[PDB]
């Protein structure tokens, strides 16, 4: 954290204070995806044919 | 106001789009924290007298 405020505030030394920062997120662990599930295939057969 | 959460929330490809605009997000943080930090140097003038 140090050294993040010290790329922050673009300077080799940092004064006595409090000082922002890039904030904190917990990432997405893994992924979810829910289709509806549906047997027919759309007729595009007989749209182009 | 975290300004790449709010231009560029969740997406990588928005963030770099954003660090071609130069550092306009970085005077923002600099001005509210700025705002933030006067509110202080409000109170403590009134009332710590
Ligand atoms: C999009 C589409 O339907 N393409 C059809 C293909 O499915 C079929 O195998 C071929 C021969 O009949 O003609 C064309
Ligand atoms: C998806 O599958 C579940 C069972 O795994 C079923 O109850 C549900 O009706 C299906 N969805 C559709 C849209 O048919």
């Amino acid at each position: 954290p140090l050294s993040e405020t010290k790329c922050t505030l673009k300077s080799f030394t940092v004064e006595k204070g409090i000082y922002q920062t890039s904030n904190f997120r917990v990432q997405p662990t893994e992924s979810i995806v829910r289709f509806p599930n549906i047997t027919n295939l759309c007729p595009f057969g007989e749209v182009f044919n | 106001v975290d300004c790449t959460m709010y231009i560029c929330g969740d997406s990588t490809e928005c963030s770099n789009l954003l660090l071609q605009y130069g550092s306009f997000c970085t005077q923002l943080n600099r001005a509210l924290t700025g705002i933030a930090v006067e509110q202080d140097k409000n109170t403590q003038e009134v009332f710590a007298q």
